[PDB]
C-alpha cells in the first residue's frame, strides 16, 4: 500500500502512514533491485527482522 | 492519533474486562 501506489504526495506535504499490528519480512526490499538508494542508519538492516 | 483499528430478555451476555 505504501509501495504499489499509482501516485505519491509532495515533499513538503509528505504522506505519513502509522503502521502497527502487521507482519513484514523485509526480504523483498533486499530482493528488489529497482531501489536506487537503500540507506539504513539506526539499526543494521540485516538483523532487523 | 489512531494507533490501532479492527473491523469484524432471552440473551444473557457476560463480559469481563
Amino acid at each position: 500500500e505504501v509501495f504499489n501506489a499509482t501516485r505519491f504526495a509532495s515533499v513538503y506535504a509528505w504522506n505519513r502512514k502509522r503502521i502497527s499490528n502487521c507482519v513484514a519480512d523485509y526480504s523483498v526490499l533486499y530482493n528488489s533491485a529497482s531501489f536506487s538508494t537503500f540507506k539504513c542508519y539506526g539499526v543494521s538492516p540485516t538483523k532487523l527482522n | 492519533n489512531c494507533t490501532f483499528e479492527y473491523v469484524s430478555f432471552k440473551n444473557l451476555r457476560e463480559f469481563v474486562f
